[PDB]
RNA sequence: AAUAGGUUUGGUCCUAGCCUUUCUAUUAGCUCUUAGUAAGAUUACACAUGCAAGCAUCCCCGUUCCAGUGAGUUCACCCUCUAAAUCACCACGAUCAAAAGGGACAAGCAUCAAGCACGCAGCAAUGCAGCUCAAAACGCUUAGCCUAGCCACACCCCCACGGGAAACAGCAGUGAUUAACCUUUAGCAAUAAACGAAAGUUUAACUAAGCUAUACUAACCCCAGGGUUGGUCAAUUUCGUGCCAGCCACCGCGGUCACACGAUUAACCCAAGUCAAUAGAAGCCGGCGUAAAGAGUGUUUUAGAUCACCCCCUCCCCAAUAAAGCUAAAACUCACCUGAGUUGUAAAAAACUCCAGUUGACACAAAAUAGACUACGAAAGUGGCUUUAACAUAUCUGAACACACAAUAGCUAAGACCCAAACUGGGAUUAGAUACCCCACUAUGCUUAGCCCUAAACCUCAACAGUUAAAUCAACAAAACUGCUCGCCAGAACACUACGAGCCACAGCUUAAAACUCAAAGGACCUGGCGGUGCUUCAUAUCCCUCUAGAGGAGCCUGUUCUGUAAUCGAUAAACCCCGAUCAACCUCACCACCUCUUGCUCAGCCUAUAUACCGCCAUCUUCAGCAAACCCUGAUGAAGGCUACAAAGUAAGCGCAAGUACCCACGUAAAGACGUUAGGUCAAGGUGUAGCCC
RNA sequence: AGUAAACUGAGAGUAGAGUGCUUAGUUGAACAGGGCCCUGAAGCGCGUACACACCGCCCGUCACCCUCCUCAAGUAUACUUCAAAGG
């Protein structure tokens, strides 16, 4: 662009950054509604344990439960963090193992 | 060059024209309702003017015309 | 690279190289110059090269330019008293124009040196405060004085935790 | 549908040796 | 974004997003020794209890400060003028600083483009009709700020007469709420403030403590944890698991050799921390033929530029445009004569048969040849003839919207109608044929008057000016650039969409997002594969025809398949099928049933799995002639490429062919036949890797 | 081309066992020109969105399915604005 055009338009304006599923927050509290498994998108093959939780913000979302084995049940309290499950489309939240009702994975 | 980008646009426009074709009677009823609200929104904006200026009724001999009708 | 011809003109170093600082009387400087003609070449270079430097050193002086309004180029200064100073610049180089107006309406080097000294009185070395306004923030930074407790702990006798304990 | 790796991503230990 | 790195492809280059590495803060997990220091609700939601303003010979003064919070939000800065206040009193001043006046002063959105009285003159009466605004008015949304600090607020109604109602955004503390979570300590000794003439009195300001790895600094005889270890990126042994469990910031990993999962061992990094999530810090001088981007065309406005004086060489004509008039060829129609068929195509059917052929008359349709020309016009467009009018600008640039245009298609009204022709109807094709093929006919193509305002409106090259020397240059296109200006662009897709607004448009046009989603999308080029891919020349027992004898039908022999059986295996398109077998009544034998043996003919054994781990020996193109180390050169030292004999960048060991040898020759037939192709055949010739069995 | 065709013998392997295989000999032909739909090769091209390489890639209707958004009848709720005024 010309100097006159650069002057007339001004300094570039960044797009307002897009808040993620945590709404720009490190963690959120949630209440487990249901548990189920999701199929990863190809070429991956697995039954990845997920759950639907109602977040403290009111919105419901699907959250991946990491680790081998969990004991989550409907009406239980969990802390959820950000981070997408790469092979699960639409799953952008992760349950924090070792907080509230979700305990640490039992060794071997 | 290839026409793959044109082909994406081609299908989008075909499906849109076909969608509008299928629902042209619903869209006509929706458009009619919007024009009514548009006319009401216009009449309110003019009424706001004379009311905020201290008048109690529209200026003598003023009739707000219908500026959104096909006629 | 930087856009335009002579990109040096759009650098803070270049703009600070102006030597013309107008006296407080100068309020408006109008420049009448011609786009074409060999005798108005210095006035064109003056507008091109030096008007930016003059404005930088004199931000509150209005500078207005006028193209091809008269047969010859000239500068006219309007002073607060109401006096007008006409400077004919036809046939003069841009460097001579800058030297001319510096002589008749620019502050001399002595008047400017004084102002710089009066500014140094505003930042007294003996004062303590934020680094923005003062060289040092606290006397603890002076060698020989009791250092800061954040860096060197104080003797138990100089601490209130233990003065009250003995007294109580 | 046996996973077919990319030939360019194929790992080699020639440098490690 | 940097000293950068990873990631699109079969490959290269380019573009581009995403991500990695760095530094902070908060929260989470796990872990944690001491001392000093600094800093410390998520919430302008609700608050139990205590305290936070007194002083003083009564008056006054103070409680209008300090402390708090960040809801609201251009009252903060400069200048002018001038109060209150300080200087005991006067200050004819200084200091400090309100109100008023002038100026300046956040971000995003223009899909907020018009605001609607926003001005001026006059002593007044009153007169004029102006004022702001794309250089962003008006409006919406967001946010305390420019931090020695300032502004704002003080439960709410902007205010606080009044009303709702009964107030911690003072300190300590509590409830609810949030991922977020400090003591219901002491002292007025210091400093600050209030009061007093003063000794002094008071103060949850403050001072000194309490609590907390949030940080800094120092230390530790004793005591280390957290994460990571496929690549980016420092660092993995042995097991388990077997596309499952799980993992991953990105690319990706996991189906029997998992450095990527889990455990275990070891290692790496940091360390009283570690680093999971989140947030922030680093973002315009780059581009627009083909990647996102020159918006269909021209003009001009406020302005900008130096390409304007100087200083100069393509006026007139050819297919600009508008109007009026005109017609040569070919149609249509009509008439006479003649014929009995005409139309339709790879071939038919349907259709017509007042049909066809010759001759004559004959248009509001369309404009061979010229035109191999490259002209006119702003573009769109413009190619029969004549005439009239007529093709802006003595500096350039200048609009999605202003102004005027703008192919084809389409709309409204009235006409013309030869031919063509969506749609429709009929014929045929087809598994179907709402197509392609044939016939008929309509809207429409034409005229007139209005609209509509789109195009692959494209030299896919913005206007103007200048240069041919530099580096010629990613690639291709069209040799590479400079100055200047306007327009436009900032990953893909959503999306020529939604909503808003405007429009003679109403199933429309113009302008044009977001949410969810992804790690690509994309441009150019190379190679390979493939083509219902072109041309050319070929196959010599050879692709077709030609020549001879066969197979395909019958019986039998034999192999395979299928079925059957308690009852092997292997081969199994060419390149399996009288094949491993130059050979099964027992044996062979590896199969089935029953019985028996257990250091066993063997310093055991296994014809168990895997020919997709192999050696060995082979099929196959091969009824081929090529493979190729080592060098050299071209393409900018890109993926790539390397031949011309009157030769122009190739030289080539070796291997194969060839030669030679065998058979009856030098002929023929054998033999030979590389590299590579088919993860081709064979673990059951034998051997053997790995895994499995051992009464 | 001593080829095809026909006829005859021997051998390998077995205790024996093939209309099989290997091999020796006998008699002994016909045609050999013309073409490129097909088949395959060679050369020189052209296109390419395929690269798991046409048994490729790939578009849309419908079905199922989750995530997000738009439109939308009637109705309800909440919020904003007024006095920045007049007698
Ligand atoms: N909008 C005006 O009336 C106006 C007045 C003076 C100057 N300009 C200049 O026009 C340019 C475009 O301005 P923008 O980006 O704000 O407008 P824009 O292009 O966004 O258009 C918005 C409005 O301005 C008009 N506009 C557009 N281009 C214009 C032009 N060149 N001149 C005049 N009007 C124009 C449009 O018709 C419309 O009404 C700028 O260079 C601006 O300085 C515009
Ligand atoms: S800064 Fe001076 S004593 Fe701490
Ligand atoms: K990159
Ligand atoms: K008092
Ligand atoms: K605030
Ligand atoms: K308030
Ligand atoms: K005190
Ligand atoms: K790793
Ligand atoms: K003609
Ligand atoms: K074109
Ligand atoms: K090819
Ligand atoms: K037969
Ligand atoms: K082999
Ligand atoms: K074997
Ligand atoms: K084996
Ligand atoms: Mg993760
Ligand atoms: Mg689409
Ligand atoms: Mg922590
Ligand atoms: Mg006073
Ligand atoms: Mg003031
Ligand atoms: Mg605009
Ligand atoms: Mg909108
Ligand atoms: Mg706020
Ligand atoms: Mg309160
Ligand atoms: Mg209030
Ligand atoms: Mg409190
Ligand atoms: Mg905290
Ligand atoms: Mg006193
Ligand atoms: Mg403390
Ligand atoms: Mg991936
Ligand atoms: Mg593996
Ligand atoms: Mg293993
Ligand atoms: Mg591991
Ligand atoms: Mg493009
Ligand atoms: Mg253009
Ligand atoms: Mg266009
Ligand atoms: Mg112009
Ligand atoms: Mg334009
Ligand atoms: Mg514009
Ligand atoms: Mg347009
Ligand atoms: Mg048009
Ligand atoms: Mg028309
Ligand atoms: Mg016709
Ligand atoms: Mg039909
Ligand atoms: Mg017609
Ligand atoms: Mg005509
Ligand atoms: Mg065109
Ligand atoms: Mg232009
Ligand atoms: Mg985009
Ligand atoms: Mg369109
Ligand atoms: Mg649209
Ligand atoms: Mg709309
Ligand atoms: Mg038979
Ligand atoms: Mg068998
Ligand atoms: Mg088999
Ligand atoms: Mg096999
Ligand atoms: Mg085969
Ligand atoms: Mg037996
Ligand atoms: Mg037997
Ligand atoms: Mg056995
Ligand atoms: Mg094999
Ligand atoms: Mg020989
Ligand atoms: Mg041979
Ligand atoms: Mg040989
Ligand atoms: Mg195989």
């Amino acid at each position: 662009a010309t100097l006159n055009q650069m002057h007339r338009l001004g300094p570039p304006k960044r797009p307002p950054r897009k808040l993620g599923p945590t709404e720009g927050r490190p963690q959120l509290k949630g209440v487990v509604l249901c548990t189920f498994t999701r199929k990863p998108k190809k070429p991956n093959s697995a039954n990845r344990k997920c759950c639907r939780v109602r977040l403290s913000t009111g919105r419901e979302a699907v959250c991946f439960i990491p680790g081998e084995g969990h004991t989550l049940q409907e009406h239980q309290i969990v802390l959820v963090e950000g981070g997408r499950t790469q092979d699960l489309p639409g799953v952008k939240l992760t349950v924090v193992r070792g907080k509230y009702d979700c305990g640490h994975v039992q060794k071997k | 060059k290839n026409v793959l980008k044109i082909r994406r646009r081609k299908m989008n426009h075909h499906k849109y024209r076909k969608l509008v074709k299928k629902t042209r009677f619903l869209r006509r009823k929706v458009q009619e309702g919007r024009l009514r609200r548009k006319q009401i929104k216009f009449e309110k904006d003019l009424r706001r003017i004379w009311l905020k200026a201290g008048l109690k009724e529209a200026p003598e001999g003023w009739q707000t015309p219908k500026i959104y009708l096909r006629g | 690279p930087m856009k335009g011809r002579f990109p040096i003109r759009r650098t803070l170093q270049y703009l600070s190289q102006g030597n013309v600082v107008f006296k407080d009387s100068v309020k408006v400087m109008t420049v009448n110059y011609n786009t074409h003609g060999e005798l108005g070449e210095g006035a064109r270079k003056f507008v091109f090269f030096n008007i930016p430097q003059i404005q930088y050193k004199n931000p509150w002086v209005q500078i207005m330019m006028f193209k091809n309004m008269t047969p010859s180029p000239f500068l006219r200064f309007y002073l607060d008293s109401g006096e007008q100073v006409l400077v004919d610049v036809e046939t003069k180089s841009n460097k001579e124009i800058m030297e001319h107006i510096r002589k008749i309406l620019g502050k001399n080097e002595e008047t400017l040196r004084e102002e710089e000294e009066e500014k140094k009185q505003l930042s007294h070395p003996a004062n303590f405060g934020p680094r923005k306004y003062c060289l040092r923030e606290c006397i603890c930074e002076v060698e020989g004085q009791v250092p800061c407790p954040s860096l060197v702990p104080l003797p138990k006798e100089m601490r209130g935790k233990y003065k009250a304990a003995l007294k109580a | 549908g046996r996973k077919r790796a990319k030939p360019r991503l194929e790992q080699d230990s020639s440098l490690k040796s």
